[PDB]
DNA sequence: ATTGCCGAAGACGAAAAAA
DNA sequence: TTTTTTTCGTCTTCGGCAAT
């Protein structure tokens, strides 16, 4: 019966950082120890108030990270009770989409108009019909009496479930695993799942239904929250989904009592006439469609009054209800999603969305076509429900010491706290490269995407000098595939004229989960080359998930170009304007800093935490700008550390001298 | 305070009315004011140290060169431009490097960096034509604004660099000496402002010195390898152009597959019957011929050609005198090149020497020096000490010699020889030569005997043969 | 044959200096005393006292 | 010290990367020179013992000395090797198979040992090396690696699985400490 | 134990055999040294005995204390032997032996003060003729004699020792000659003298080998012979110069020849007889 | 001199010395060596033990002590000379016993020294005799103890073949020399170790 | 110990041929 | 002719040789 010296040092301050009952920010290591130490620091409050006992929820980017949260938390609990447990008598359980957990329901109802929500509705309908009478001929073979059985009930609390292993359990048994979890969610003290589910205010209302009481939420690698929340908040319409909803309403046999001038089919035709006409008129190559543009083609064509539109909205709901009851007796959703998108359109959501139409796919005589949506420009309005009275939040990303960007993104001021004991600067080394004599002029980067001489000179040549001299397993990160392809001639060259000749491995698109592992098996086993070894990958890509090997499989990472991003002349451009109006100093916060963290995740994944070591180099002309404002890992954590400096008259020599120093340690 | 300070020109002197009493000069020399030579303007450090300053109220505001492009120079050459940014006109004015490693590029870069209305001084039209070939990356609209400016015509804003001209003074259509009062100078006679001198040793001579002396001349840069003739005028060049910013470029910093490690040698040769009778007795310009043609020394030169041709090395033999050149070369039946050899026949001999494995020794007169594309070889023999310039021996060695293949990173892979007749005025040049080459970083030795010259066929095998040459030389 | 003896100094030289000595002998002031005779091209019978002078003069002269 | 008898197969990396000046000009010179010092010190402390010497070079294995109890052959072989140097890349599987073949023959109470000096990052052999590591542990052939500036995972597992001795060397002083650690006998 | 006399005896035999002419003894004497030794030794032949005598004191460097005292007891016998014996080789032996006894500190300062041996070292030290080899042992003896005195409070010898002062003339010579070795020996004497009694007393160079060569230049000091009466007297007088190796030149058609000055006299004598 | 140094000399008494023909000389030489050793530093100490045929015995007990040491050694050896174990009556010597005594002394001296700082000790054996199988366990026990203690055991074999001693030096990291020319004993002692 | 008047050798335009 | 190629001629550095 104990806990770490670190937890004891920073418990009282962390309980205080928690007292404010709404928000806080926490600084932690690059990953190793961070999540386990959170669970150790929430052990102090596992029953802070007996009369209500709050819960913990954790938000997670991908399924392999979730098994890392489960395996650590399973070690910490050891069991649900004092019978075998000694820190937490807790219950914990993994979750993820119905789309991931269940394969057979995706396979069987094969149609374009078949939403993942709709499939649970369909499965529920077959289960009720079978229970009513229809067991001999209509259950969808995935929902029945096992739902409420003791044998099914036991593994979840005995075991402390992993998501992959629930899927393995769920196949063979032939019982919908997602529903058993969803029924089971209320009994559990802790939950681990997606960020895309939680950030969405409508899903958050259903998530909070399953918890059945108040909670805390922790965002692990929280810089992702803003891009996920707008992606999840925005909604859209599609031309094919209306063309299917129209056949389905006509198949329903419509109605027999609208007045001679109109009908449900005629009214859809009025709505469709407006969207179809924008497809011809609007865009083909590029767009600039605003929330202003839709109303005028609606207003001219219809020549209408409100009474009539209110009724047409009512009559759409009535065809949809007829359709929904009629879908339910079928057991295998567009009239609903059309009822609502039209209702939002005649209503509003102008405080939080703006409508865009976007180039289609023509090109070919396909049906994907130009897509139309209610695009959420900025997350700030969309995030607010996280802070509201049924909950409280806490945010972290390993490093975050310069603090400002999170309060900038929040428009709220959390309680701040640094809540781990860090290690000396000397185990890490963070180089930059640009040239070593006055004739080394090929790195102007006025057009780095076009400068052949610059790609051929220190961008291709320094990589080959550093990799050949420093013979260790090293992964070269690039800003795009196109750069990666030009820099390494490889076995497969984009031209005969490219300037690296050495054994490296590729990591290109159509990555495959099994194929990814083959490359990591190769890098960990031997030789320079593999995934994370002498191999090229774009910094945005999947290699950023890393591997959870004990072995220090990584050594050096050389970022060939500083990871940078762009700002599309559409909703993104509208966002840049807004943040210019508010901050002024928008470019460094909105794009540069956000790209450097993209850098820092890949390097963070290489060096892992305090119990390891490493180096990480950046190749760019503009690199000093990156060094200011502590936008990279190099920045302060404890004054006593004796600095993390990288200036030298030769990088390659300094890293080989640093590796001798590390072998000696 | 200098906010009102006039400054003006009289014949070759600057006089300063109602003065600020500037450091380092005489006062009330003949009136209440200060008066210096024009050429003293170069001493900007003496006011800069004091914390004094001045203004160019005489200025002209017209347009100037931009030349925004850049190129890549040798590692010391860049360090040398970097230093020049560092030091500025108070502590700058000449750079010394060989006539075969990038001097044209330093001139076009020196003008593109300094960026002022410029006049370029050169020795020769061929060198203008090489600087044009160098300058094509900076040239404005490639070939529609570059022009020559000399004794036949003048046109356009630029050319071989900026406007180039020649040092010459034959009459009113030379180039720089006749025009020396019309244009140049930003501070008085104020049309241009920057001077770039190629082959800078050429200007401090007694007539020429006046081109430079009879102006204030704001910015000046000089470039050279020979730097001075045997009498050493070079203290004057500190005043005339400016102090020396660089000298080194040692082959010690460019060995391993970079260039060539030269074993330098001097060869002391003894003196055979009748030639010193006559050397001692004759005090006239013929006596130079008895110490150069001394048959014991000729036999060393022949033995040395035989050794390096037996190894198939490429050899240039230098002879300071067309008589000596032809008497050595016709006896050894190797081609020779000099003034009166035409371009067609020189380019045939030189193509044969570079690409034909049968043509491995050639003889050349003073025409190589100062502006000439001497070919590559690995062996250099000088038949005499000549009093041209110890520094030109090192320019000539440095342009001509390279590493012999496969041995490209060894202690030596190229060879220089200078032949000296013992007991003559030819010996005096050695203690200077030796000190200058070792100060230039070269390994240098003296060879005093060859007892393997007593093991093979060579010329002058008898007194009677030597007598046959002695009568011809005496005449 | 032991008719006559003469103390003298025998100078052995090369085929380029003995000539200078002879020249030294003539066209000189207070000289011409110097060489007794030329026994061989290489050798001369000379001086005694003059030897110091002959050598020194040769040195000073080119 | 007396109590039991040792059999040790000394295996040296004669690949091209060994011709590097990082430690004793071309690692080759510094390693063979200290390895000669080790043979005489090991033979001393271990008077009743045997050694055999193998190299990996130019993608093959070669026998520098046969398995024997006279130190003189092994110092004479380390002297004769320096002249012929190093080129190419390892062959570790073929070197563990010849070493296995000699070591399997040896009787019950004697040690089975392989000492490897490693300056590479992989090995050229096609054969499955994991089957051979399983077979070393069954045979009781213990393999030790002294690596130069290098932790490449198959070599480190191979030394751990066979008995627990993967060491890193960063100087000529550290390499003499490591070989002198080996000179030390096993318990009996 | 019995083996001891036999083994060492064989080397005693070897030294005895090649005792007389050269310097065989030194190496063998050393071996002999380790394994009333002095009393017994005395009977044996002098040379070699002295050699053994010399090295044994050196070799000494508990029981050792006993050894030194034992040696001290018969220091007189060796001393009597040393004198009386008194080539360069012998001379070297006598002082080397004396020197060795001196460092041992067994010798009596008195007794030494008035003895021929001390006169003899400065005598050889004074004379110019003595060779470098004799000089070094003579010098060493003096140094050791002074070294022996670590007092001078009671040491008559440090009076005779003063005899070093006589040496300065010798050092002047020696200096005149380029005899560096001799001078160094002198300095050692001086330095040692001061030490004992100090309390009581109050490229570029290429032209330098060329400048050396400018100081060497040839001719020869010489007799010429002419007006010879007939060819037989040139050929006799010439052949009798050529066997004397002092022909500088000859020409039989001149009947004329040259001899350098060093064999003028052997020619003047042969010209008178035959 | 900062480090106290104890050098224990074990002298093999075996009548093999008869073959030597001399023991008296060997003692004289050993005495000279000891005196030098003690003279070198204040902190040097010496212990002398005799390994005889029948048993091991202590010869004596600092350099000031040397006079005492000389007398004690001469007297002790003479007593040893007794007829029993005469000539090769008994080929072997009791080295194991001698080493045991030596380690005990070193240990005791070390404890006292422990109160102070560290002590360095080494054992020197002058070995005339031959080893025997019966001897193996006992000798090795002492040898291994020394190795663990990190006390080097040097051996100078005047004659005979004591393999165990040769092994002893190897394990111990000491020095072993088989002397050619036993009369050179003094040189070996000074020079060899 | 300085001035001052040849001869020798080299470099650049320009006049004179040659078509 | 037009255009080009040779020799001629002028200015200048440098090593002696008399002459103040």
């Amino acid at each position: 019966d104990y806990i770490y010296p670190e937890q004891f040092s920073y418990m009282r301050e962390l309980k205080r950082t928690l007292d404010a009952k709404g928000h806080g920010v926490l600084e932690m290591p690059s990953g190793t120890g961070k999540t386990v130490s959170l669970l150790a620091l929430i052990m102090a409050y596992q029953r802070a108030y007996p009369l209500e006992v709050t819960k913990l929820i954790y938000c997670s980017r991908t399924v392999p990270e979730i098994e890392k949260v489960i395996e650590e938390l399973r070690k910490l609990l050891n069991f649900y009770e004092k019978q075998e447990g000694e820190k937490l008598p807790f219950l914990g359980l993994a979750l993820s989409s119905r789309k991931n957990l269940c394969i057979h329901p995706e396979v069987t109802p094969l149609r374009f108009g078949k939403d993942v929500d709709g499939k649970c509705h369909s499965l529920t309908a077959s289960y009720v019909r079978a229970q009513y009478q229809h067991d001999t001929s209509l259950p969808h073979c995935r929902f029945y009496e096992e739902f409420d059985a003791h044998g099914r009930e036991v593994p979840l609390p005995a075991g402390i479930y992993n998501l992959d292993d629930l899927k393995a359990l769920g196949r063979r048994q032939g019982w919908c695993p997602y529903f058993l979890a969803r029924y089971s969610i209320l009994h559990a003290n802790v939950v681990v799942y997606s960020y895309h589910y939680l950030l969405d205010p409508k899903i958050a209302d259903l998530v909070s239904k399953e918890l059945a009481r108040k909670a805390v939420v922790v965002f692990d690698e929280a810089h992702n929250i803003d891009n996920v929340c707008i992606d999840s908040m925005s909604v859209n319409l599609t031309r094919r989904t209306l063309d299917r909803c129209q056949g389905n309403l006509e198949t329903l046999q419509k109605t027999v009592l609208r007045i001679k001038e109109t009908d449900e089919q005629r009214l859809r035709d009025e709505y469709r006439r407006l969207v179809e006409g924008l497809r011809e008129a609007s865009a083909a190559r590029e767009t600039d469609a605003h929330l202003a543009n839709p109303v005028l083609p609606d207003e001219v064509l219809q020549e209408a009054v409100p009474g009539s539109i209110r009724t047409a909205e009512h009559f759409l709901g009535f065809l949809r209800r007829l359709l929904e009851y009629v879908k339910w007796r079928l057991r295998v959703f567009s009239p609903l999603t059309l009822l609502a998108n039209f209702a939002t359109l005649v209503s509003t959501y102008a405080k939080g969305f703006t409508i865009i139409i976007e180039p289609f796919d023509d090109r070919t005589p396909t049906i994907a076509n130009p897509i139309l949506h209610f695009s959420c420009m900025d997350a700030s309005l969309a995030i607010k429900p996280v802070f509201e009275r049924f909950q409280s939040v806490i945010i972290t990303s390993g490093t975050l010491s310069p603090l400002d960007i999170y309060p900038k993104i929040l428009d709220f001021h959390p309680v701040t706290m640094a809540t781990f004991t860090m290690t000396l600067a000397r185990v890490c080394l963070c180089p930059m490269i640009i040239g070593r004599g006055n004739d080394q002029v090929a790195i102007s980067s006025k057009f780095e995407t076009r400068e052949d001489i610059a790609v051929i000179r220190n961008y291709g040549n320094l990589l080959l000098e550093m990799s050949a001299v420093v013979p260790d397993g090293i992964v070269a990160f690039f800003t795009s595939y196109q750069y990666m392809e030009s820099t390494v001639a490889s076995w497969y060259e984009q031209g005969i004229l490219e300037n690296i000749q050495r054994n490296k491995l590729l990591f290109i698109e159509t990555q495959d989960g099994a194929e990814t592992s083959v490359a990591l098996e190769k890098y960990q086993e031997a030789c320079e080359n593999g995934r994370g070894a002498i191999l090229l990958s774009v910094a945005r890509g999947k290699v950023s998930e890393g591997i959870d090997f004990v072995h220090h499989y990584g050594r050096a990472v050389i970022m060939f170009g500083v990871p940078y991003v762009y700002t599309q002349s559409r909703i993104l451009k509208a966002r840049l304007e807004y943040l210019r109006d508010q901050f002024q100093i928008r470019e460094n916060d909105f794009l540069t800093f956000d790209a450097m963290r993209h850098a820092a995740q890949c390097v963070g994944r290489a060096i892992r935490g305090k119990t390891d070591y490493g180096l990480m180099v950046f190749a760019d002309k503009r690199f000093a700008r990156g060094d200011k404002r502590g936008k990279l890992p190099r920045w302060i954590q404890e004054h006593l550390t004796d600095a993390n400096l990288n200036l030298t008259v030769d990088e390659g020599v300094q890293v080989a001298k640093y590796f001798l120093r590390q072998m000696a340690q | 305070i200098p906010m009102d300070l006039f400054d003006f020109y009289e014949q070759m002197d600057k006089d300063e009315e109602e003065e600020e009493e500037t450091q380092t000069v005489s006062f009330e020399v003949k009136q209440e004011m200060i008066e210096e030579l024009q050429k003293r303007c170069i001493h900007l450090e003496y006011p800069l140290l004091a914390e004094y300053d001045f203004r160019n109220d005489s200025v002209n505001p017209d347009i100037n060169i931009d030349l925004k492009p850049t190129a890549v120079l040798r590692p010391y050459q860049e360090k040398s431009l970097r230093k020049m940014f560092g030091n500025g006109r108070a502590r700058s004015g000449v750079i010394v490097l060989p006539c075969g490693a990038g001097k044209s590029l330093v001139g076009v870069t020196a003008a593109c960096t300094v960026r002022k209305r410029c006049l370029v001084l050169g020795n020769s039209a061929v060198s203008v034509e090489q600087w044009k070939a160098q300058f094509k990356m900076w040239s404005t609209i490639d070939d529609s604004q570059i022009c020559r400016f000399t004794s036949d015509a003048k046109d356009k804003p630029i050319g071989c660099s900026v406007a180039i001209s020649t040092y010459s003074m034959l009459g009113h259509t030379t180039k720089r000496s006749w025009e020396a009062e019309r244009v140049m100078e930003w501070l008085k006679t104020q049309e241009w402002g920057l001077m770039i001198l190629d082959e800078v040793h050429t200007i401090p001579a007694k007539m020429f010195r006046r081109v430079l002396t009879i102006v204030q001349a704001h910015c000046k840069l000089g470039l050279t390898a020979t730097l001075v003739r045997e009498d050493d005028k070079i203290v004057d060049l500190n005043f005339l152009i400016g102090p020396k910013l660089y000298e080194a470029n040692w082959m010690e910093l460019q060995n391993n597959g970079y260039i060539a490690k030269v074993q330098c040698a001097e060869v002391w040769c003894p003196m055979s019957p009748e030639f010193y009778r006559e050397y001692v007795a004759i005090k006239t310009k013929k006596r130079i011929l008895l110490y150069t043609m001394n048959p014991n020394k000729f036999r060393a030169c022949q033995f040395l050609i035989k050794f390096h041709e037996r190894r198939n090395d490429k050899i240039i033999v230098f002879a300071d005198n067309v008589f000596a050149l032809k008497e050595y070369a016709i006896r050894l039946n190797k081609p020779y090149i000099y003034g009166p050899t035409s371009q067609g026949e020189r380019m045939q001999i030189l193509q044969n020497f570079k690409h034909n494995p049968k043509i491995n020794t050639i003889f050349i007169s003073k025409v190589g020096d100062t502006s000439f594309d001497l070919p590559e070889a690995n062996v250099l023999i000088q038949i005499s000490s000549h009093g041209g310039s110890r520094r030109q021996e090192a320019q000539r060695l440095g342009r001509v010699l390279r590493a012999k293949k496969g041995m490209v990173a060894e202690e030596y892979n190229a060879f220089f020889y200078s032949l000296v007749s013992q007991d003559t005025q030819e010996m005096a040049y050695s203690t200077k030569r030796q000190r200058f080459l070792v100060d230039q970083g070269y390994s240098f030795k003296v060879i005093t005997k060859l007892a393997g010259m007593e093991e093979e066929d060579l010329a002058f095998s008898t007194k009677e043969e030597q007598q046959q040459l002695l009568q011809k030389v005496l005449a | 044959m032991v008719n006559v003896l003469k103390g003298v100094l025998i100078e052995c030289d090369p085929a380029m200096k003995q000539f200078l000595l002879y020249l030294d002998e003539s066209n000189a002031l207070g000289k011409k005393f110097i060489i007794q005779d030329i026994d061989d091209t290489h050798v001369f019978v000379i001086a005694e006292l003059v030897n110091v002078l002959q050598e020194r003069v040769g040195e000073l002269m080119d | 010290r007396l109590g039991m008898m040792r059999h040790l197969y000394v295996v040296v990396d004669g690949s091209r990367t060994m011709e590097d000046q990082d430690l004793k000009p071309n690692r080759l010179t510094c390693t063979l020179k200290l390895l000669e010092y080790f043979v005489e010190e090991y033979f001393d402390q271990n008077p009743i013992s045997q050694i055999g010497i193998i190299v990996t070079k130019s993608k093959r294995a070669e026998k520098l000395t046969e398995l024997s109890g006279n130190p003189r052959k092994h110092i004479t072989s380390l002297k004769k090797a320096v002249d012929m140097t190093c080129h190419g890349e390892p062959s570790l599987y073929n070197s563990l198979s010849i070493a296995m073949q000699t070591l399997k023959h040896m009787p019950g109470h004697t040690s089975r040992e392989v000492l490897i000096i490693f300056s590479s990052l992989t090995t050229c052999d096609p054969s499955n090396i994991y089957d051979l590591i399983k077979t070393l542990k069954a045979a009781k052939i213990r393999v030790s690696v002294i690596g130069l500036s290098a932790e490449v995972r198959v070599c480190t597992v191979l030394a751990r699985e066979t008995g627990g001795t993967y060491h890193v060397i960063l100087d000529e002083s550290h390499y003499k400490e490591l070989l002198t650690h080996h000179v030390s006998p096993p318990p009996a | 134990p019995g083996v001891l006399d036999r083994l060492y005896g064989h080397p005693a035999t070897c030294l005895a055999v090649f005792r007389e002419l050269p310097s065989l003894a030194k190496n063998w004497v050393m071996r002999m040294l380790f394994l009333k030794k002095e009393f017994s030794k005395a009977q044996e032949e002098s040379t070699g005995l002295l050699s053994g005598l010399r090295i044994w004191h050196t070799q000494l460097l508990n029981l050792r204390i006993a050894l030194l005292g034992g040696g001290k007891a018969w220091s007189d016998d060796t001393s009597q032997l040393g004198p009386d014996k008194h080539v360069l080789h012998f001379m070297v032996g006598s002082p080397s032996a004396a020197v060795s006894q001196d460092l041992a500190q067994l010798l009596s300062q008195a007794g030494l003060m008035k003895s021929t041996e001390p006169g003899e070292p400065p005598c050889i030290t004074s004379a110019g003729f003595q060779f470098l080899l004799l000089d070094t042992p003579a010098q060493l003896w003096y140094f050791m004699l002074q070294y022996l005195q670590t007092a001078q409070s009671r040491g008559m010898d440090l009076v005779e020792i003063l005899s070093f002062l006589f040496q300065l003339s010798f050092s002047t010579l020696g200096k005149d000659y380029s005899v560096e070795g001799m001078s160094d020996s002198l300095l050692n004497f001086l330095q040692h003298l001061r030490e004992f009694g100090l309390v009581f007393q109050r490229t570029d160079q290429i032209r330098l080998w060329e400048l050396e060569r400018d100081r060497l230049r040839f001719t020869e000091g010489v007799l010429y012979n002419q007006f010879l009466s007939q060819v037989d007297f040139e050929l006799l007088l010439a052949h009798a110069r050529e066997l004397g190796v002092l022909v500088f030149e000859n020409s039989a058609k001149r009947l004329m020849v040259v001899t350098p000055a060093g064999h003028s006299d052997v020619k003047r004598f042969w010209k008178r007889q035959k | 001199e900062d480090e106290l140094n104890l050098l224990v000399i074990v002298v093999d008494a075996n009548p093999i010395w008869w073959g030597k023909q001399t023991l008296s000389k060997c003692i004289d030489a050993v005495m000279v060596l000891g005196n030098s050793h003690l003279f070198m530093n204040r902190s040097n100490k010496l212990a002398v033990i005799a390994s005889h045929i029948q048993e091991s015995r202590f010869l004596y007990p600092k350099y000031e002590l040397l006079t005492s040491a000389n007398e004690v050694i001469v007297e002790e050896i003479k007593d040893l000379m007794t007829k029993s174990d005469i000539k090769g009556q008994h080929t072997e010597t009791l080295l194991a016993g001698s080493l045991a005594k030596a380690l005990c002394y070193i240990h005791r001296m070390n404890k006292e020294v422990k109160d102070n700082q560290e002590m360095k000790s080494r054992i020197l054996v002058i070995k005339a005799a031959e080893d025997s199988a019966l001897q193996y366990m006992n000798f090795m026990n002492v040898i291994f103890a020394a190795q663990k203690q990190n006390i080097l055991i040097d051996a100078c074999v005047l004659d005979s073949d004591s393999g165990l001693l040769q092994q002893a030096c190897d394990i111990t990291g000491g020095l072993y020399l088989k002397v050619p020319q036993m009369p050179s004993l003094l040189q070996y002692l000074l020079w060899v170790f």
